[PDB]
């Protein structure tokens, strides 16, 4: 006897195509810089 | 930022005096939300020194529109204008007696709200001098 169980939030991982947007830190630069979202002082970085 | 100014004058009294100040690539400005270049806001003031005393200011020009401002001491004989095709600003100050010769200073002022009458750079003053 047995019975089936949904989980959310469950790491699972497939590799796939995404878009991607830049990020910057904080002049008009041939690289749009100054559009991109400014990005944290400390990036969460995360061991596995 | 620079700021290039004029040479010594030499006058006469009752006479007129052009002073220069430049500030290259300093006027305009960028507007990331436009994509555009636009006049900037900025402000050019012009102040005086005798030799020995305080400052004293003239009065100061909005570049935008080319709005001007004098004090009430100087008011109907020193005209502040700005060029900004040449990106200059000149200090016209006429009939002057005995008393106006100093030393001349351009200043630029960014004109943020939060930072009231900023003086930010200065140029090399000029030396105006009047006698007989």
């Amino acid at each position: 006897n047995l019975w089936v169980t949904v989980y959310y939030g469950v790491p699972v991982w497939k590799d796939a195509e995404t878009t991607l947007f830049c990020a910057s830190d904080a002049k008009h630069n041939v690289w749009a810089t100054h559009a991109c979202v400014p990005t944290d002082p400390n990036p969460q970085e995360i061991h596995l | 930022v620079r700021l290039d100014q004029s040479g010594t004058a030499v006058k006469k009294p009752g006479a007129s005096v052009r002073v220069s100040c430049r500030a290259p690539d300093s006027f305009t400005v960028y507007r990331p939300r436009l994509s555009a270049y636009f006049i900037g806001e900025f402000n050019i003031h012009w102040l005086r020194q005798a030799p020995g005393q305080g400052l004293e200011w003239l009065g100061f020009v909005n570049i935008f529109r080319g709005a001007v401002k004098y004090s009430s001491r100087f008011q109907g004989r020193i005209t502040i204008t700005r060029d900004t095709s040449s990106e200059t600003s000149y200090l016209d100050l006429g009939a002057l007696k005995a008393d106006d010769t100093a030393t001349y200073y351009c200043a630029w002022d960014k004109n943020v709200d939060d930072n009231p009458w900023r003086l930010d750079s200065w140029g090399q003053g000029t030396l105006v001098i009047v006698s007989s």
